[PDB]
């Protein structure tokens, strides 16, 4: 289908999966978190940033080990806008709209797909405005891009879980191309950098 | 009777009947600049053939790599292709007797004498000058092992008759003409740093003559590139 | 049920494999695509981009826009060289930060041709002449005019045009690009200044890329 | 469709699994390495050098086995030109570039496969030349014929693993065939040996 | 899902399975395979190549050419034996490190029709005749030359023929090839070396192979 | 992949079954049939004698 293509198309470019988190959680204390995002990583945020519109699906699959019965694990996804838990036993965990996932080790690792969800018609990697005008701190941020969030707990009633998280964009569609970011980056939720060189130096202008 | 072959500027002469191996089965084509001004016959100097001779070799892009125009097209090109035809003759009488292999050798990497390293440049090759086979086991720190019986390779010399060859009985014919497609992993290559074959020349029947007769005989090696290719 | 076996390469996760997945939200409305101008389809729709050279980064110029200035000068030696760069595919200093180099610099392999444009920024009734010279593969760079005269080139009048464009091969020694003052150049009246040439670069045609790998700049 | 048929044919004869490398791992101390190669068994590179050039395609199955929760390895694959680590830890174990494959044990054996992957159109077996040709270090070294390396790590946040590879060529097509080695092998890259005997002795040329 | 019963075999690694498997580089576009000369299809055409046979292997002859080279002697007693060897397929000394040899002996069983070639390189005056003589499986190799006569058997006339070639059958006592000095060898002038017989051996035709097996020579 | 269920019976090794299973020499060119004389198909055709 896309994988019999050429390198240089965008979906082979951009499909490809990367650890984009890695946490911890214990049965005793006690949950993990990760707000979805594109700019947790340097390398995925820089493919990603060659393009100012795009508009795809989500991949999900999640490397899940522990160490001191069968043990089970609860991974919730919580949409834009659903309620998110603040407790180990917070109602939130039970909800019907905030889709779970119950596994168990020794199978194989847990993988749900998520389709594009935003409101608006693609998902914005740049943002010339403000939430609200008024207030500099929103700056940058465009609250079409709630991918939503993802929390992990351990389902039972001096255990330590590990999870790496493994994202993997799918049928990417991107439009208007940009220059790749020449400075190194500072912060995820900003685009402010350090003035950079535009190149390595030379000794002198001529060939030899 | 007699065939004249003319090539540029440079003529030889063969027996009308003698017979041509093409190896692989195979005739060079094109795939790039051509040249056929190096399209002419080049005449390696001769060697003598001995009762006591172990065998000589060629590695062919560096045997022509001083001959005039061939040599200068690999100096002023990247990357290059090229077949080539070559013929080998003995001048002897009917009171000479002995055999010959002639064989051409795709890729004929070769083994040090010293087991620990590498052999170096000129004992793998001399360009057009000859490189001489041993009887005994070679011995030196960048010597190719060159003993006789594993042709320099590790392999038996009696199985060399799996590449391109033609035998020379000296009873029956004193010539051979072989035609070397290019054969490579690659459609062209940098010609100065790889080998595509070697020619081997080894006596199986040794070098022997009646009482009053010439103590040696000459054998000569000419080549002829064919569908010479280089970068633009 | 129906009888099966399972074969190795069950239950692993492959980074790489390519299997259907549940939807963890299949009940959703998802929203319809509008069209947005600019679609990318390739990226080699964007290494094709003319984007301009730094040819003068040398240490002093690189934090600065003269990094793209090369300097002409109307009192130069006759013969001198104005200019002059490796081809070097591997880290090309001039040509790896580039729309083009950008995205080649994601593969372990490449080939294909090159177009380089030179453009002369000096005044209107300005004129002279540029020798602009290219270098093949293993030839090294020229060392006088009347070397770089006697190899492959083109004779730049920048009274007849302002910019001069050749096509090059680039694979990945790697050849040279060179510019020779032929003459100097000619004005109607002083000047407070010298002249710029811009330098240009993109993917000429049937540009190939094989096999992505990260990125050497982060 | 390739094994209905004779015994003689090339792809019956090279397309047999082998154990071609054996090695361990500790969880504390730290990972597993091979470059893959076709000079690492005697018996598979006796087969393949009677050949000047080959084509195919690899395919290679992990039998792995452990002594002192579900215990988890990750063997990553980096394709020629790809990063690689030097620690337990290094950054390239992420690297979405480098595959990786998850398993855990008690579930059959990880299996990949590696289509052919050279720049040129066939792997050499022989080099008559130089990487470079004024290193003599270099001769026989043909770039054109690296197939990327492995990497194994146990995947955990006082335990021995131990693997065994097994490598089996498919879809095998060759080129210009050459006399079997008569000569024992000295070393996996060189094609240096000891001169050797055509054959056996006899005590006399006649036939009693 | 699907009702499903897993098998006895599920979840085994068999070496010599064949199920497909992932690809670790699904995206990975693969270099097209080009003509290369010299393509082998199967090992029975190496078996079939010509390759030369070390008649002469005695204990100081093994490491020199010399091993192939079958010594030829004009005073020789009229009768005697020149040269001879057993057909034995179990380690035959003289056909096992043979083009033939060497790929018979990765199976465990195999048969067919074997061809030798017998080629005198004495001189172009030299003549003379050989009585070449094959003995069946249980026969037992002749004791005298006329023996050799009555059973089967060609006669050689190097001074008509430089060569002669037999074919006999092979299969794995294995029967045996021998050659007798029916005449001396004839020269005008004399010479400072005896003559030589090169052999040859090859696979001759329906030559076949059955269960492969680790070669006996690491 | 597909979705599945396990159902009992599952895993179990019945000696009285029928499945495939993967041949172990599956390259192996074997030895072709040749008639025999006196060719048995049933028991009854000895105990009939």
């Amino acid at each position: 289908n896309y994988h019999s293509r050429s390198e240089s198309t965008v979906e082979n470019f951009l499909c490809r999966s990367a650890c984009v988190y890695y946490t911890t959680y214990k049965n005793h204390g006690n949950f993990a978190q990760w707000v979805i995002n594109t700019r947790q990583v340097a390398q995925l945020r820089r493919k990603l940033e060659m393009f100012t519109y795009a508009r795809f699906d989500l991949e999900l699959t999640f490397v899940i080990t522990s160490s001191q019965p069968v043990l089970t694990h609860q991974i919730m996804y919580v949409p834009p806008g659903g309620p998110v838990p603040t407790k180990i036993n917070s109602y939130s965990w039970q909800t019907s709209t905030n889709p779970s996932v119950f596994w168990t080790e020794g199978s194989a690792p847990p993988r749900i797909s998520i389709p594009f969800i935003s409101i608006g018609n693609a998902y914005s990697m740049f943002y010339d405005g403000w939430a609200r005008f008024d207030k500099q701190g929103t700056y940058g941020i465009n609250t079409l891009n709630n991918m939503g969030t993802l929390y992990m707990r351990h389902v039972n009633d001096p255990i330590v879980s590990t999870v790496r998280i493994y994202f993997k964009p799918k049928h990417v569609k991107t439009w208007v191309p940009r220059p790749p970011r020449l400075c190194q980056y500072q912060k995820a939720g900003n685009v402010n950098f350090e003035p950079s060189g535009v190149t390595e130096g030379r000794t002198e202008i001529t060939a030899m | 009777r007699v065939r004249s072959i003319t090539l540029g500027n440079s003529t030889i002469t063969t027996q009308e009947c003698a017979n041509v191996v093409v190896g692989y089965g195979t005739w060079p084509t094109y795939l790039t600049q051509p040249d056929v001004a190096t399209c002419r016959f080049y005449t390696l100097e001769s060697v003598m053939w001995q009762q006591s001779s172990p065998g000589w070799w060629w590695k062919f892009p560096d045997a022509l790599s001083n001959m005039g125009l061939f040599g200068q097209n690999m100096q002023y090109h990247y990357l290059g292709r090229a077949g080539y035809t070559l013929h080998v003759q003995c001048n002897a009488s009917k009171f000479h007797q002995g055999c010959l292999l002639v064989v051409c050798v795709p890729e004929a990497e070769m083994g040090c004498a010293t087991i620990a390293n590498k052999p170096d440049q000129k004992s793998l090759s001399n360009g057009e000058t000859a490189n001489v086979f041993d009887s005994q086991n070679t011995s030196g720190q960048t010597a190719v092992q060159a003993n006789v019986i594993n042709a320099g390779m590790g392999i038996g010399v009696g199985n060399l008759t799996i590449f391109p060859h033609q035998w020379i009985n000296l009873r029956t014919n004193n010539s051979a003409t072989i035609v070397m497609p290019y054969v490579n992993s690659v459609p062209m290559d940098n010609m100065f740093r790889h080998n595509n074959f070697t020619l081997m020349i080894i006596p199986f029947a040794p070098l022997s003559y009646s009482t009053g007769a010439t103590t040696y005989v000459p054998i000569t090696v000419t080549v002829a590139p064919m569908c010479a290719e280089y970068n633009g | 049920g129906l009888p099966t076996m399972l074969t190795p390469g069950s239950n692993q996760f492959l980074t790489s494999d390519d299997f259907q997945s549940p939807s963890a939200m299949p009940q959703f409305d998802v929203t319809p695509e509008m069209a947005i101008p600019g679609q990318v389809n390739n990226l080699m729709e964007i290494a094709e981009v003319d984007s301009v050279v730094p040819v003068n980064n040398t240490e002093g110029k690189v934090m600065s826009i003269e990094a793209y200035q090369i300097p002409v000068q109307s009192n130069s030696t006759n013969g001198s060289q104005v200019f002059g760069f490796p081809l070097i595919p591997g880290a090309s200093s001039v040509l790896n930060r580039t729309l083009l180099g950008e995205i080649l610099n994601y593969y372990t392999h490449w080939s294909g041709s090159i177009k380089l444009t030179f453009m002369f920024c000096g005044s209107a009734m300005a004129t002279g002449k540029f020798l602009l010279a290219y270098s093949p593969p293993g030839a090294g760079a020229p060392t006088t005019r009347k070397e770089a005269m006697l190899g492959t080139h083109v004779i730049w009048d920048v009274g007849l045009q302002s910019s001069c464009v050749l096509c090059i091969p680039w694979i990945s020694a790697g050849g040279y690009i060179t510019c020779w003052y032929q003459t100097n150049i000619v004005v109607p009246a002083d000047t407070q200044s010298d002249c710029k040439i811009l330098c240009f670069v993109s993917a000429c045609n049937d540009f190939s890329v094989r096999m992505l790998k990260d990125t050497p700049f982060i």
